[PDB]
């Protein structure tokens, strides 16, 4: 069957997909062959099929780029056609995106295309969006026009023209800068369980509407601060194409008494209007302490208001509430109700493999030296949280800049991207950054 | 069996069947015969991602050319 | 007054009683009353009783009494004391010409304002304990009465693997098992285009395997 | 090169600077020989070089005084020119600053200049600002005019004209009364840690303007 369901890819590439050996044997697909991908909104995409034993026959593994290019999300069905006939690119015209080039002036062609395209022979089509990583960032690019039509393969003989004129972002076309499942690391089982619980409801509200079974109204996320729960919740909402509103306990607490309730009410009403939507509470503990802990009458009114809003939430509303708390001990008894936050998710400290995995995600935009080993650094950190690793990478980057760039001190006015490209982080920098560890 | 395609730079395709038991060396030795410049140095890589195989003893099943695949030719 | 742990289902019992006895039903939710501002709150309470008297015979049920009326040591708000006072005033204000039954749902006996134990007030006290095996077998039967099961499915054995599980937990365990089953069979075919008919959903059968999966999941709530 | 990076000075002297032994050998600089310093805002300065093993070849050690005089801060780049040909002062005219003299009236020439400028042969340039310490305080001064142009070397034979008229403080010109690194003691590794953390962000917004790395916001 040509029909398949989009799945997460293990391989991290623009134009790489993954299918089952039998599926390839069935459709007579060769490892290097180029498959044509038909999505929704009369959009088509070109990719390179690959053989993966792990992959299930009925599922296809692909990256956030092709999904966005195809305008499809997880729990949507696509159609794959073999494309035996393919001709090389003669000429290509591409213009970068305004938001990607922000704070970069100079000749970027030599430091983006040349590195990225090095006898890659990647297939592309006119009006396709692809992502290039350089200068310690991820720069999205669009295909303005191609002499060969509709699609072609990149060749070293082929001339690629790049002009320093940005194109205005299009509100239909979501950027890749957004938080994604690939951007979340150090949790496998935790993420999977969370994904499937909210998969069902958000994708098919009409099913849940026509079924007696009710979807879980409230989901609670455990674990210490710096683990990254917001980041987990945010990615899901963006990936599921559901309206995402973030509520911050301090922000709600800051507002004066009598308005706090208004703001909360406004937020919940707004979710109903833009339903299906996801509401996320960040500092739940701050909003609602324990009954013995709270000594303010006004505080009790705010808590009561939240409880009323939670009860108020219906099936028809199709709004999922996600709350984060540091410790289970500091939880209001009332919150632990089937009606309300029935669903509870325990986030354990990430394992060494998870910690290593996190490092790979943080270092994907930046340029690493051969001598630098993430595994060894991952081994040295036992109780370091995801945030700690990011801070270490940030601190290591700053040290690396101080060690090289400060000596030159040629950073006057506009800074060339290519200079930043030449900069590489040494293993010693990481060791220097690791040395200065104290919470 | 295992279908190995060689894509030349100058829009030339060579479709050659092989056995999964047969080593990489054999194909390289075949390519040397097929090409008019054996003395000329050449390297076979598979993309994406860009990577060449320095091992001649590596079998095709292990190499991941199952059932068939295409590899580019460069000098 | 109905003593029992949350989830036991006291609201459902009351609500049902009002349905089957063909008597007007009025639900009061502690938070909903607490959400309202001082003075407005008192009004709504006063507005609820008068409306119950108007539509007599009526039933007034408090979901979360402990919240409205916690113990005097635990209350630290003057306004909070005015709301309890208003409730007590509404309870003592009730006559025999009202023909209005007041039912309340609470948890622990030690989170109770002694004021509610008055002979004139909540004299009747009903200690709803956790159901035995049979009782929970009786619940599973209830929550499997619309859905289509398999011959291989044995509630007795499921009524033989939860110990400290309440009505909600079993209802949850039913929900999840059913949702899980749909993923296992329908997410693979996945023909959820436009309207969904009954004929495709009649074929849907839940295996024991579904139940085995849902049970493991740790829920201390 | 003639390009170097401003660094903290160990010596507690206003008109003294230091470089590395190798750096001196490269530019054939003599320990005593006066060095001309060009910074920013078309300003120049004259100081006395020194040899420090600790100092790096590409860095230069200097005090708060010269920074102000050159209108530069730490991390900035200055140009050093050798100045072998310098002529001795004949007539010098200096007026004190209004805020510095506050609370002190009378003849200060005998108790500020005489003590400070005793057999030192200090080099100064017209329109520069120098600090003398007297009467249990720091008193800043401005060179109004010098007979030799542009710069000159203070000598015992040279006559310095002191008249009791204060010049108005200028908003561009920052006073040395202000708190400085030199004024903070009893912190080494800690100062350094603090310094290096805020060094990049504060000096160059453009670096953090266009980068994926966030600087520390709260310390
Ligand atoms: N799974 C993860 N993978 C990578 N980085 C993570 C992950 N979880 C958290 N982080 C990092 O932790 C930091 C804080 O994330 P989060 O916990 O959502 O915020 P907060 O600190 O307010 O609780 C961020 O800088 C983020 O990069
Ligand atoms: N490192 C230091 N070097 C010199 N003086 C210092 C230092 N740290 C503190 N002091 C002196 O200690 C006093 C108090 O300093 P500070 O802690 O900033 O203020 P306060 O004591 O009023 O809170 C001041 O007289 C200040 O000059």
């Amino acid at each position: 069957p040509n029909r398949l369901i989009v799945d997460e890819a293990i391989n991290e590439d623009n134009s790489v997909v993954s299918l089952s050996q039998p599926k390839m044997d069935e459709l007579q697909l060769f490892r290097g062959d180029t498959v044509l991908l038909k999505g929704k909104k009369r959009r088509e995409a070109v990719c390179i099929v690959l053989s993966d034993d792990t992959c299930s026959d009925e599922k296809i593994r692909m990256n956030r780029v092709v999904r966005n290019n195809l305008r499809v999300r997880l729990g949507d069905v696509i159609s794959i056609q073999p494309c035996p006939d393919v001709k090389y690119g003669k000429r290509i015209h591409v213009l970068p995106i305004d938001d990607t080039v922000e704070g970069i002036t100079g000749n970027l062609f030599e430091v983006y295309l040349k590195p990225y395209f090095l006898e890659a022979y990647r297939p592309i089509r006119k009006g396709d969006i692809f992502l290039v990583r350089g200068g310690m960032r991820a720069v999205e690019f669009k295909v303005v026009e191609t002499d060969p039509s509709p699609y072609c393969i990149v060749a070293p003989d082929t001339v690629i023209h790049c002009e320093g004129e940005p194109i205005k972002r299009e509100d239909e076309e979501e950027s890749l800068n957004e938080v994604g499942y690939d951007d979340i690391g150090g949790c496998r089982k935790q993420l999977a369980q969370i994904k499937e619980m909210v998969e069902l409801p958000l994708r098919h509200p009409a099913l849940f509407k026509a079924i007696g079974v009710k979807p879980p109204r409230g989901i609670l996320l455990y674990g210490p601060p710096g683990t990254g729960k917001t980041l987990i919740a945010r990615a899901v909402a963006n990936e599921t194409g559901a309206f995402f509103f973030l509520i911050n306990g301090p922000e709600i607490m800051s507002k004066l008494a009598g308005e706090s309730e208004s703001n909360l009410r406004k937020a919940f009403e707004e979710a109903e209007k833009n339903a299906p939507a996801i509401i996320f509470i960040d500092e739940l503990d701050a909003i609602a302490p324990k009954r013995e802990k709270t000594h303010g009458e006004v505080e009790r009114r705010i808590v009561s208001q939240l409880l009323t809003l939670m009860d108020g939430l219906k099936q028809r509303a199709h709004v999922i509430v996600m709350a984060a708390t540091n410790r289970p001990n500091s939880i209001d008894p009332a919150l632990r109700r089937f009606g309300r936050f029935d669903r509870e998710v325990d986030i354990g400290i990430p394992d060494a493999t998870g910690r290593l995995e996190i490092l790979q995600i943080h270092t994907k935009n930046m340029k690493l030296a051969d001598d630098v080993d993430l595994e060894q650094v991952a081994n040295e950190t036992h109780g370091h949280v995801g945030a700690d690793l990011a801070a270490l990478c940030s601190e290591a980057a700053l040290q690396a800049i101080r060690k090289k760039m400060d000596l030159i001190d040629l950073e006057d006015e506009t800074i060339d991207a290519e200079v930043m490209n030449s900069l590489a982080v040494t293993m010693d920098d990481f060791r220097w950054a690791l040395s200065q560890s104290n919470p | 069996k295992a279908v190995i395609r060689v894509r030349f730079p100058d829009n030339h395709t060579l479709e050659a069947t092989f056995h999964p038991s047969e080593k990489i060396q054999g194909l390289i030795d075949l390519v040397k015969r097929v090409v008019a410049h054996p003395d000329v140095p050449f390297y076979l890589y598979t993309t994406p991602p860009k990577k060449q195989i320095k091992d001649f003893s590596q079998d095709f099943y292990s190499a991941g050319f199952v059932p068939g695949a295409i590899v580019y030719f460069s000098n | 007054l109905l003593y029992g742990p949350p989830g036991t289902g006291k609201t459902l019992i009351a609500r049902a009683v009002a349905n089957e006895t063909g008597a007007f039903f009025f639900l009061i939710n502690g938070p909903e009353i607490m959400s309202k501002l001082a003075g407005e709150s008192e009004s709504n309470l006063r507005k609820a009783f008068e409306e119950a008297e108007k539509n007599a015979p009526a039933i007034i049920f408090i979901d979360e009494l402990d919240a409205i009326a916690p113990k005097r040591e635990k209350t630290h708000g003057e306004v909070e004391r005015r709301i309890v006072s208003q409730l007590l005033t509404l309870m003592d204000g009730l006559k025999q010409r009202a023909h209005v039954i007041v039912m309340a749902a609470t948890n622990r006996p030690n989170s109770i304002d002694p004021a509610l134990r008055r002979f004139g007030r909540f004299d009747r006290e009903v200690d709803i304990g956790i159901p035995d095996a049979t009782g929970r077998l009786e619940i599973l039967q209830i929550h499997t009465k619309n859905m289509k099961l398999a011959d291989d499915v044995d509630l007795e054995q499921v009524a033989n693997e939860t110990h400290g599980h309440v009505g909600a937990d079993l209802a949850a365990l039913c929900s999840e098992a059913a949702l899980q089953a749909i993923r296992k069979k329908m997410d693979l075919i996945d023909l959820e285009d436009e309207t969904i008919d009954a004929e495709v959903m009649n074929s849907l059968a839940v295996t024991m395997d579904d139940f085995r999966w849902a049970l493991s999941q740790s829920n201390p709530s």
